[PDB]
């Protein structure tokens, strides 16, 4: 499975002084979500139905 | 009375720059003595908010 996440930023007071490497930290969260989500459904479902 | 007045004026400026220290928004600085930390309110170490503070 491959996914694309289009996002934006907000007021730099949060983005700059919330977490180190915000772009990288968000990527780790995305992997956990994708795997966790994928982990719930079966292969056949994920291939056709799970897409949405 | 020119060398005496000009000499004192110049030295105070460098002293003040070293003394002033501000704390960033996403950081917090705890002023420290030679080896210890500054305390207050029954030996509760004080952490500084994001504002200006003075250190000898």
């Amino acid at each position: 499975v491959e996914m694309n996440v289009q996002y934006r930023v907000t007021n730099p007071e949060k983005y700059l002084y919330s977490v180190t490497s915000p772009d990288d930290s968000l990527r780790q969260a995305t992997d956990s979500a994708l795997r966790g989500v994928i982990g719930k459904y079966t292969m056949d479902r994920i291939l056709t139905e799970g897409r949405t | 009375m020119r060398k005496s007045v000009i000499a004192i004026i110049i030295i105070v400026l460098v002293v003040l720059y070293m003394s002033v220290f501000v704390v960033k928004e996403g950081e917090r600085g705890i002023t420290l003595r030679f080896g210890k930390v500054l305390r207050d309110d029954d030996n509760k170490p004080l952490v500084y908010e994001p504002g200006l503070h003075f250190k000898i």
